[PDB]
């Protein structure tokens, strides 16, 4: 069921500070194509672990995700969730600015989704762990992502350590008189969080 | 890595609508769905998924791939598909009954979502076709058409041998 | 009991009514479906296996020394009052005069398959369903003198079935057929008699 | 679950040679009325079987049948799938023929199912090894044959074992938008042929 | 007495499927001068072999053959049945073309005898397993031939395995009376055969 980013269980080896997180809910109509988010930055001006990641300049935190879409017995489609690390929007044409690498918790959405913005090809996106939210088996899904970084400590505000992927890969079809959005909400909790430092 | 595998790659396709391969409601019994050869680095459809690029390296190649369709639709829709085979001797069979004779695998709608089909013992063709064998089945009130998407993989056996550059 | 099937068959009912003028001899085939009490009640069944006994009751309408030949399934029958398949001795015969009591014999059970078969679907190599493995054969009665018989006698036949064990049941028949050994119907009757409503009982 | 025609288990006491085979689907609309196929015909010139039974002149199988209709839980009907040895078709009016006798893989229509085209009235047809498949509950029905025959031995061509019938008793209704058809397969595998004789 | 095609007994390490086949016999008459056959291409479209060589297209058998000839004391001569491993027809003059090549079960005739028709002498072709058929001592000669392939398996239709010769070296002289001719009937006997894949 659950899937474990590499296997890992993520431990802790600057003190050591669990409420589970609730992002806006997205609406997902016929003709939409993608979202996505960079974390750990839309936890930023954001309850109590805003206030100890906007001050303390060292991070180190665990995610556990629970990515879940409610739909009825009269709509089809399926999507995909991934988790990229060091996930890095290009910018076509020029570079993307800032208000579209870090949007905030309100995610932001693509323009070509084949190339996942980055020259990378979608049909090879599953080396990442993936999980299918196909509507005709599940209606949810669970990554648990550790730490991945090369040093073992970075601040909160600039550098992201990964990335969430939703992209609907089969359109949504649904007959005349059903409802035309289906939401998609998500849940963030943080595994094992270790600040640093107070300025 | 099952990854997704391009069976649409038609001239009209242009975006993700390549990725997948459609599945009518008035498709009348024993007519080809889709047809694609089992060819890990040939100019075709193993040319988008993760096998077809690292075998633009490394020559000589030897294994036995394996091809993994799902379906998607709605909960309601109920049918039946003969995923089937030919040895790289013969080119792709006509009829449902001279397809029906090989290596199928009688896969449906209701009871599962997913189903996997191994290869085996490729070397340096082989083709894999799906047929209907059924009507396509819908409840009123119910939008009537679907699509498979395919994936592809490589089992233990999988072996490589002399180094060459790519593209 | 009485619901086994041996009991269900034990009755000595009618098969065939034979008559002879003095011609001169009068043959009757071998088969139980003549008469529609005996073809209900063995169209019930598919593979059937048993013994049957004779009677032969004579109407006059004095005693004469008429025979009753045997026919074994393949040997020729008799085309002459005079002619030489009277004599073979192959042919077991039964001699019995007009005022004794009526004759009686057995007959053993002679298809060369375990049972015999009332359905058959396929062909030998108009010639559907016409198994050549239920011959039973002839009797071919015959009033015995040197010349001028002239008696106009009439014989019956009844039949006895013994030690009779059936197999795979079939359902029964509902309409009346019109030819001798097909099931053809002639496209229709019911099966149960009409009332007024589906309701008041 | 599944009906062993009168309890059997066919084993067999002349060289002794098992693939799933698949009949084509015949579509099942309102005003349809039955059909038959009458085994071991289908299963020439079709197959290593039909290399087998071609050739040999003696024979001798057993069979396992799995009829299964799929349908949506919009649509309502009852079928009857009964096996009848030595079934014959009687002929109207006057012989019926040989392509109404024979019909192949492609399995012939009934003209009139209220008598059987036997003068056997259908009211009485459950004294063969018969399965409802009725549509409220299941969509599977399995029957499994042994070789019903006087003679231990018989030609393949040209004596027909037994017949398989499958009747619409009750008609199929079906509110406006639902497809109008509904396929049904049949699965037939031998369990234990043994030929004799080569020609 | 029998030789052994360098002492094999040819064994088997793609399922495991023996009738002594019979080619039709070559009448030996005084100007003649040789035949052969190339293995396995005569056993196609011949026999149960035939119809399991045709649609499978891996391979791996070994053979056991009898050459014997019928002549009466009032003849003379000497032949030599030779087996050559990847026999290749050379031709003169300019390739030899198809039906030169693969002769089917009417074994096709030489031109050159001395040369063997590839430029290797006679004198010499008593290295591969032969076996001198004297029609003053004996009248039967017997060779069994493993399988002499580097790749464990190949077609059976397109590359041969070996071929069988068959050469007058000494020619036939006989006095006035007797027959002209003498007959040659080979058997051929397949002993592990070893198909795999079918199409």
């Amino acid at each position: 069921n659950i899937v474990l980013a590499y296997g890992e269980w993520p431990e802790y080896c600057p003190t050591r500070p669990n409420r589970f997180y609730t992002l806006d809910s997205k609406m997902w109509q016929e003709n939409s194509t993608g979202w996505y988010w960079k974390f750990p930055d839309v936890l930023n001006k954001t309850g109590v672990f805003g206030q100890n990641a906007q001050f303390h300049y060292l991070y180190r935190s665990g995610f556990c995700l629970h990515v879940q879409c409610n739909a009825s017995k009269f709509h089809q489609g399926a999507l995909l969730v991934a988790v990229i690390p060091e996930f890095v929007i290009a910018g076509r044409g020029p570079h993307p600015g800032f208000t579209t690498t870090f949007p905030g918790t309100t995610g932001a959405t693509f323009y070509d989704p084949y190339v996942l913005d980055s020259g990378v090809p979608l049909s090879q996106a599953l080396i990442y762990p993936h999980q299918w939210i196909n509507l005709r088996t599940n209606n949810c899904a669970t990554v648990i992502v550790p730490y991945i970084n090369a040093v073992p400590f970075d601040s909160a505000i600039n550098h992201s350590n990964f990335g969430l992927i939703v992209i609907p890969v089969s359109p949504l079809k649904y007959s005349s008189g059903a409802t035309t959005a289906i939401p998609i909400t998500i849940t963030i909790a943080p595994l094992n969080s270790e600040f640093g430092g107070l300025r | 890595v099952e990854t997704i595998l391009e069976v649409n790659n038609t001239t009209e396709a242009t975006g993700l609508t390549r990725l997948l391969i459609p599945v009518s409601s008035q498709n009348k019994a024993d007519e080809l769905c889709a047809a694609f050869m089992v060819d890990p680095g040939r100019i075709g459809p193993w040319q988008s998924t993760l096998v077809g690029q690292i075998c633009r390296y490394y020559t000589q190649w030897s294994g036995s791939l394996k091809v993994t369709f799902m379906f998607t639709g709605s909960f309601m829709a109920t049918g039946k598909m003969l995923v089937a085979y030919s040895p790289p001797g013969s080119a792709q069979p006509a009829n449902r009954e001279t397809a029906m004779l090989g290596t199928h695998v009688i896969w449906d709608f209701g009871l599962q979502s997913s189903v996997s089909l191994v290869i085996p013992w490729i070397s340096n063709a082989g083709v894999v076709t799906l047929w209907y064998q059924t009507n396509y089945v819908v409840p009123p009130e119910t939008p009537g058409e679907a699509y498979i998407i395919a994936m592809g993989a490589a089992q233990d056996n999988f072996t490589l041998k002399i180094c060459k550059d790519t593209d | 009991l009485e619901t086994t099937i041996n009991h269900f068959f034990s009755r000595s009912g009618l098969v065939g009514v034979v008559n002879l003028t003095d011609t001169g001899y009068a043959t009757w085939d071998i088969d139980i479906m003549g008469f529609v009490q005996l073809r209900r009640k063995c169209e019930m069944f598919t593979y059937m296996r048993f013994n049957a006994e004779f009677t032969f009751v004579t109407t006059t309408e004095r005693p004469y020394m008429l025979q009753y030949m045997y026919v074994p399934p393949g040997a020729p029958k008799p085309t002459g009052r005079d002619a030489f398949q009277w004599q073979t001795a192959t042919n077991p015969s039964v001699f019995v005069k007009l005022t004794d009591p009526p004759a009686q014999v057995s007959v053993p059970f002679m298809s060369p398959a375990s049972a015999y078969q009332w359905f058959y679907d396929g062909y030998p190599t108009t010639t559907y369903g016409l198994c050549p493995n239920n011959m039973m054969g002839t009797f071919a009665v015959r009033v015995v003198s040197r010349e001028a018989s002239q008696l106009k006698l009439q014989t019956r036949v009844y039949m006895k079935l013994k030690h009779v064990r059936a197999w795979v049941p079939r359902p029964i028949r509902s309409q009346p057929y019109l030819l001798k050994n097909f099931p053809n119907y002639d496209s229709i009757t019911n099966s149960a008699r009409d009332r007024s409503s589906i309701k008041q009982a």
